[PDB]
């Protein structure tokens, strides 16, 4: 899962 | 309206990610606040998130939930899920949004 904004 | 019920309300920016460019981008193509529901069909116990823009009502996301799913809870107001097609992510307007949507996603997932 991608890093959050 | 007759076949689905909404078992949750939350405030978020809805995001997608765009792995091209490697960077969130707004889901819809506009960046502000949705309204964000899950919705069950009763008949055959199924759930999918659907939210909409708050100014102009657009439909920035409508994506199944799918059994089994792996809902990544970030941050504390963030949380995100993929599918097959798309990195989804919730950035919550407030810690309580953010216990609504997953309190009811968390609900979605034991029932399916």
């Amino acid at each position: 899962x991608p890093p959050p904004x | 309206s007759m076949s689905e019920q909404s078992i949750c309300q939350a405030r978020a920016a809805v995001m997608v990610y765009d792995d091209a460019n490697k960077k969130w981008v707004p889901a819809g193509g506009s960046t502000g606040f949705s309204r964000v529901h899950i919705y069950h069909h009763t008949g055959n116990n199924t759930f999918r998130v659907v939210g909409r823009k708050i100014q102009d009502h657009q439909v920035v996301i409508n994506c199944a939930i799918p059994k089994g799913l792996k809902y990544n809870q970030a941050t504390q107001t963030f949380h995100q899920w993929r599918d097959a097609r798309q990195v989804y992510g919730l950035n919550f307007g407030s810690k309580e949004d953010a216990n609504v949507f997953a309190s009811a996603m968390m609900h979605a997932l034991e029932v399916l």
